[PDB]
RNA sequence: ACCUCGGAGCAGAACCCAACCUCCGAGCAGUACAUGCUAAGACUUCACCAGUCAAAGCGAACCUCAAUUGAUCCA
RNA sequence: CCGAGCCUGGUGAUAGCUGGUUGUCCAAGAUAGAAUCUUAGUUCAACUUUAAAUUUGCCCACAGAACCCUCUAAAUCCCCUU
RNA sequence: ACCCCUAUACCUUCUGCAUAAUGAAUUAACUAGAAAUAACUUUGCAAGGAGAGCCAAAGCUAAGACCCCCGAAACCAGACGA
C-alpha cells in the first residue's frame, strides 16, 4: 500500500529519509573538529619570505638519488658457477 | 589474546615461539588471579612480585588447510588459497602467590 | 596486403606507397603536398611555397609505409648523383 | 558547476576568543604539526586525493609531522575537512642521538623524550 | 675476448672511466662469455687505453 | 583581465556618448 | 588421437570429494558439484568475519545476562571497568560470568562503585578525594 | 682456469645435464586457463 | 530578522560551513548558496531559515 | 527537414565543449601585377590530410575582406 | 518442404550478425575526439601494457591574461618556493 | 542429522540480470589461436657476418617467442527427375 515510484531514493519522486539524533552529533563533532583545524592552521611559523630555499637542497639531493636509481639499469651479471652446477642434476653416489 | 587459565591445562597460540619442545616459561601479562573466596585485580596489570605463572611447550605444529576461495559470477573471476598457520600448544603448570600484597 | 604470395610465400609491396613516398635509409619517409599542382591561381605565394615542400612523415606513418614495402627498399644505395645522399644519414641525433 | 574552494583568509585568523579555547599563543607559534587522517578520499575530487597522497596521509588515524610554513599550510587547507591537526609539543627538549631510539608520541601531542614501562 | 678472471678487468675500467664519467660506470660482467658490457660509448677511449696496457 | 585591480582599464566608450 | 587426456578421473575425485556429504546429483555429479563446492568454498572464507562478529554478541549477550542479574546494566559495567583501569574483554568477561560467579559479583559491585563515584564526581567536582577507585595510574 | 678445475668434480656432462641459457628460450602462450582463456586476446 | 540572526544559539551557521566548506559541503551545496545563505530553494524563501 | 564552410549565444574571465538547440551569413567581390625568390622560429579546429603567421637574406620601389571551398587517380 | 526442382561439385562460399572459445597463481589496467554509403564496424588520436634512455613531473605566489554596453559568478590559465 | 544464525544458482549478454533475458536432464568420450614485417632476449663472429645469391656509418648470422571454432538465406557448372 505504501508504494514508492520506481527506485526509491533515485527521481522525482522519492521515499523521504530524516535525520536522527546520530547524524546531527556526527556531524557536530566533525564541525569542531573542523574548526579546531581551521584555529591552527592560523599562526604559521616562516611568513612565507623565510621559507624560500631553507629546504632546496634536500629536494635537490633527493631528486639526484632519484635520477640515479632511474638510470643505474643494466642487466645483472652472470657466472660460471650457476651453469656449472646445473651439471649436480645427476650426482649419485661418490 | 587474553586467557582464563588454570593449572593442568592446555593453551593453544596461533603462532611460532621460537622456543623448543619441554621449554619451561614464565607468562607475564597476568591482569586477574582469583582462588577461593578472593580475587586480585591489575590496573591493568599484577605485580611481578604478585604472581607468577609457568607454562611448558609441548607441540609445535601446523594447523590444519584453511581454504581461501573468492569468486565473482559472470567476471570469470576465481581464485583460491590454501593455507596452513603455525601453531604453537603450551600447557600451564603452576600458578604460584606471593605474600608481597 | 598478401603477407604470403600464392607463388613463392613472400610478403609483397604495395606500389603505390613506392609510387608517391621516398624512403631514406635512417628511416624517414619522404612525400610530396596534397594539391601541390591544383588550383594555384586561388593560393597565395606563401602558401603555394609551403605546397612546393618535400616533408617528412609521422612514426605512425613511417611504420605503416614500412609495412607496406619490403626489405629490398629499405637497403643502403649508393647512386651515382643521388641528390638525396646527404639525408640517408642521421647527425648529432640524441636518442 | 563543481569546482574547487579558495577560501577566505579571514576564516585563518584566530581570535582571542579562539586563543582562550585552544592553548595556542599567537607569538612564539609551534613548528610542527600533527596531522592525522581521519576521513576516506574516497567520493572526494581527485586533486583532494592527490593531496592527502603528497602529505603522505594514504593510511588513516596514522599521524605524520609536518612543518608549520605556508606552503604546506595551504596543502593542509585544501583537505582540512579529511584530517586533524595539532601541534607538537616537546615537553623535554628535542629528541637526542643517545635518545633517539626510546621514544614515544604519546597522544595528546607530547613527544616524550625518555619512555619507560614503569608506574610513576 | 677477454681470457683469464674478468673482474680485474672490471675494476681496472671502473678506474679508467671514473674520471671521465664523474661517477663510477654500469657495467654488466659475463663470465660464461667472458665480455664486459658497460653503458655509454667509450669504444675509442678502451681502444687507445687496451692499446696502452699492450693487447 | 576581469579579476585584476587594472580591470578595466580601456574604457573609453563611456567617454564618448556619440 | 596424439596425447589425450588420461588422469581426468583424478580431477574429477578431487572437486567431488567436498561433495559427499552433499544432498541430490550434486554429491556425485560433477557438473552441478563444482558448482555447490564454489559456493561452499566461498562460504568457508567469507564465514570467518561472522564467526568473529557472532562469537562477541554471544560474548555481550552473557555479560548482559549476568549484570542484570547482578543488578548492574552492559553499558554502565564496561564503562566503568575501563574507568577502573581492569582491561578484561568480553571473551573473558563471559567466562568469568559463567564459572567465577564470585569474581563476576565483585566485578559488577567495584563497577557499581565505580558508577556512583562518578556520580558523586559530577556532582561536587571533587572536592576532596575525587573517589578511592577513582585516581587512576600514571605511567611513563 | 678455475673452470675446468670446477668440472674435475662436477658429474660427467651428459645428455641428461644439458640446459639452455636462460633469456635464450622464452615461454610460449597458451589459450588456456584463467588469465589467457575465455577470450583468448 | 536581524534580531533572529544575532540571538541564535547555536555556533553553526550555513553561511560559515558554506563559506569555509566545512566537511567539505560544497560537494552538495551549490555556487549560488555562498550568497543564498541556505535561506533560498529553488523558487522557494524560507523565512525561518537564519 | 538536413548533410560543406564562417560569425554570435548556450559556453560570463586560458583552450575545448553537444543538440531534428536559438540567430545570422558564405559558394564572391574590388585593387596592384615583386599577388618575386628564398629562409630562422612558431601556431594549428583536439588524429592525419589539409590550414596559418613570420624575422633575417637575395632582388625591387623608395594587399582589402569572415566564410568565399574539393584530395588522389585520370584528362 | 517451388518467387523458381533435386543431387554432386566450386565449397572449409561469405557473414561489420548471434553463439562458443578448455591447467594454477600473481601483477598493471575504465577511454577528450576526428573521419568514414559511417554511427551493430574500422583507421588515426586519447587512455591503457611492456621494455629502455634521460630529467624533471604534480601541488603551486607575487606579478600577469582588450574590451562594451548592464551585471560579469563558482572558477581557469601561467606559476618560483614547498 | 535437523532445528539457531548468514547467504538473491552458473554462463553469456548488457548502463545495469536472482531476474520471469540466453543456454544447459545427466554421464562418458570428442570438441575451438595457424604466420610475417619490424622489434626484444640469448649465443657466435665482428668492420664485417652469412655454407655463393643478401645485408652492413656495429653489424650480420642462429634460436626463442605470435594472430580460433560452429552457423545462413545465396550464386555458378554439370548430372538426375513427368
Ligand atoms: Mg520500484
Ligand atoms: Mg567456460
Ligand atoms: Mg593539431
Ligand atoms: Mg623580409
Ligand atoms: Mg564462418
Ligand atoms: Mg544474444
Ligand atoms: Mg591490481
Ligand atoms: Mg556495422
Ligand atoms: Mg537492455
Ligand atoms: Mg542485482
Ligand atoms: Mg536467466
Ligand atoms: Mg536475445
Ligand atoms: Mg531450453
Ligand atoms: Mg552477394
Ligand atoms: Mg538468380
Ligand atoms: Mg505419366
Amino acid at each position: 500500500r505504501g508504494r514508492i515510484p520506481g527506485r526509491q531514493w533515485i527521481g522525482k519522486h522519492r521515499r523521504p529519509r530524516f535525520v536522527s539524533l546520530r547524524a546531527k552529533q556526527n556531524m557536530i563533532r566533525r564541525l569542531e573538529i573542523e574548526a579546531e583545524n581551521h584555529y591552527w592552521l592560523s599562526m604559521p611559523y616562516m611568513t612565507r619570505e623565510q621559507e624560500r630555499g631553507h629546504a632546496a637542497v634536500r629536494r635537490r639531493e633527493a631528486f639526484e638519488a632519484i635520477k640515479a636509481a632511474a638510470t643505474s639499469k643494466f642487466p645483472p651479471h652472470r657466472f660460471i658457477a650457476d651453469q656449472l652446477d646445473h651439471l649436480n642434476v645427476t650426482k649419485k653416489w661418490s | 589474546r587474553q586467557w582464563k587459565v588454570t593449572s593442568e591445562d592446555l593453551i593453544l597460540i596461533g603462532n611460532e615461539l621460537d622456543l623448543a619442545c619441554g621449554e619451561r616459561i614464565r607468562l607475564e601479562k597476568v591482569l586477574l588471579v582469583g582462588a577461593d573466596n578472593f580475587t586480585l585485580l591489575g590496573k591493568p596489570l599484577l605485580g611481578k612480585d604478585l604472581v607468577r605463572v609457568e607454562a611448558t611447550v609441548i607441540e609445535k605444529t601446523e594447523s590444519w588447510p584453511r581454504i581461501i576461495m573468492r569468486f565473482r559470477k559472470r567476471k570469470n573471476f576465481k581464485k583460491k588459497r590454501i593455507v596452513t598457520t603455525p601453531q604453537t600448544v603450551l600447557r600451564i603448570n603452576s600458578i604460584e602467590i606471593a605474600p608481597c600484597l | 596486403l598478401t603477407y604470403f604470395s600464392a607463388r613463392k610465400g613472400k610478403r609483397k609491396t604495395v606500389k603505390a606507397v613506392i609510387d608517391r613516398f621516398l624512403r631514406l635509409h635512417c628511416g624517414l619517409w619522404v612525400r610530396r603536398k596534397a594539391g601541390y599542382k591544383k588550383k594555384l591561381w586561388k593560393k597565395t605565394p606563401a602558401r603555394k611555397k609551403r605546397l612546393r615542400e618535400f616533408v617528412f612523415c609521422n612514426k605512425t606513418q613511417s611504420k605503416l609505409l614500412d609495412k607496406m614495402t619490403t626489405s629490398f627498399w629499405k637497403r643502403r644505395n649508393w647512386y651515382v648523383d643521388d641528390p638525396y645522399q646527404k639525408y640517408h644519414d642521421r647527425t648529432n641525433l640524441k636518442v | 558547476k563543481f569546482t574547487r574552494s579558495r577560501i577566505p583568509e579571514k576564516v585563518f585568523q584566530a581570535s582571542p576568543e579562539d586563543h582562550e579555547k585552544y592553548g595556542g599563543d599567537p607569538q612564539n607559534p609551534h613548528k610542527l604539526h600533527i596531522v592525522t587522517r581521519i576521513k576516506s578520499t574516497r567520493r572526494r575530487p581527485y586533486w583532494e586525493k592527490d593531496i592527502i597522497k603528497m602529505l603522505g596521509l594514504e593510511k588513516a588515524h596514522t599521524p605524520q609531522v609536518h612543518k608549520n610554513i605556508p606552503s604546506v599550510n595551504a596543502k593542509l587547507k585544501v583537505v582540512k575537512h579529511l584530517i586533524r591537526i595539532k601541534p607538537l609539543k616537546l615537553p623535554q627538549g628535542l629528541p637526542a642521538e643517545e635518545n633517539m631510539s626510546n621514544t614515544c608520541l604519546k597522544s595528546t601531542g607530547e613527544l616524550v623524550v625518555q619512555w619507560h614501562l614503569k608506574p610513576v | 675476448k677477454v681470457e683469464g678472471d674478468i673482474w680485474a678487468l672490471q675494476k681496472d675500467v671502473e678506474d679508467f672511466l671514473s674520471p671521465l664519467l664523474g661517477k663510477t660506470p654500469v657495467t654488466q660482467v659475463n663470465e660464461v662469455t667472458g665480455t664486459l658490457r658497460i653503458k655509454g660509448y667509450f669504444d675509442q677511449e678502451l681502444k687507445a687505453w687496451l692499446l696502452e696496457k699492450g693487447f | 583581465y576581469k579579476t585584476k585591480p587594472t580591470h578595466g582599464i580601456g574604457k573609453y566608450k563611456h567617454l564618448i556618448k556619440a | 588421437l596424439r596425447n589425450r587426456v588420461t588422469d581426468r578421473y583424478f580431477r574429477i575425485q578431487e572437486v567431488l570429494k567436498h561433495a559427499r556429504h552433499f544432498r541430490g546429483r550434486k554429491n556425485r555429479c560433477y557438473r552441478l558439484a563444482v558448482r555447490t563446492v564454489i559456493r561452499a568454498f566461498v562460504k568457508c572464507t567469507k564465514a570467518r568475519y561472522l564467526k568473529k562478529k557472532n562469537m562477541r554478541t554471544l560474548w555481550i549477550n552473557r555479560i548482559t545476562a549476568a549484570s542484570q542479574e547482578h543488578g548492574l546494566k552492559y553499558p554502565a559495567l564496561i564503562g566503568n571497568l575501563v574507568k577502573c583501569q581492569v582491561e578484561l574483554n568480553r571473551k573473558v568477561l563471559a567466562d568469568l560470568a559463567i564459572y567465577e560467579p564470585k569474581t563476576f559479583k565483585s566485578l559488577a559491585a567495584l563497577a557499581s562503585r565505580r558508577r556512583h563515584e562518578g556520580f558523586a564526581a559530577a556532582l561536587g567536582d571533587g572536592k576532596e578525594p575525587e573517589g578511592i577507585f577513582s585516581r587512576v595510574v600514571q605511567y611513563h | 682456469a678455475r673452470a675446468l678445475d670446477l668440472l674435475r668434480g662436477l658429474p660427467r656432462v651428459s645428455l641428461a645435464n644439458l640446459k639452455p641459457n636462460p633469456g635464450s628460450k622464452k615461454p610460449e602462450r597458451r589459450p588456456r586457463g584463467r588469465r589467457r582463456g575465455r577470450k583468448c586476446g | 530578522q536581524e534580531e533572529r540572526e544575532r540571538n541564535n544559539q547555536n555556533p553553526w551557521t550555513f553561511e560559515r560551513i558554506a563559506t569555509a566548506n566545512m566537511l567539505g559541503i560544497r560537494k552538495v551545496l551549490s555556487p549560488y548558496d555562498l550568497t543564498h545563505k541556505g535561506k533560498y530553494w529553488g523558487k522557494f524563501y524560507m523565512p525561518k531559515r537564519v
